[PDB]
């Protein structure tokens, strides 16, 4: 039901236990050095084995 | 504490007191040896 000006699909691969780090305000190897989400992130995170 | 050869049972958990020293917490939070590093009422980076 929603429109948006732009959408960004950021794609990559990680291991299972690091999926939790792909979320706003997380810490760890991934969240710190690889891919950081902003605290005011507005979007969806999709992951599958 | 961390490199102790044998650990105590949870019911008789050991307690070590730390005092009068410089604590370089980077040595801990920058290590990749820990699965859970969860800090309450403090942020790990700030510990230094």
């Amino acid at each position: 039901d929603l429109c948006f000006t732009n959408v960004y699909a950021d794609s990559f691969v990680i291991r299972g236990d690091e999926v939790r780090q792909i979320a706003p305000g997380q810490t760890g190897k991934i969240a710190d050095y690889n891919y950081k989400l902003p605290d005011d992130f507005t979007g969806c995170v999709i992951a599958w084995n | 504490v961390f490199n102790a050869t044998r650990f105590a049972s949870v019911y008789a958990w050991n307690r070590k007191r730390i005092s009068n020293c410089v604590a370089d917490y980077s040595v801990l939070y920058n290590s990749a040896s820990f699965s859970t590093f969860k800090c309450y009422g403090v942020s790990p980076t700030k510990l230094n």
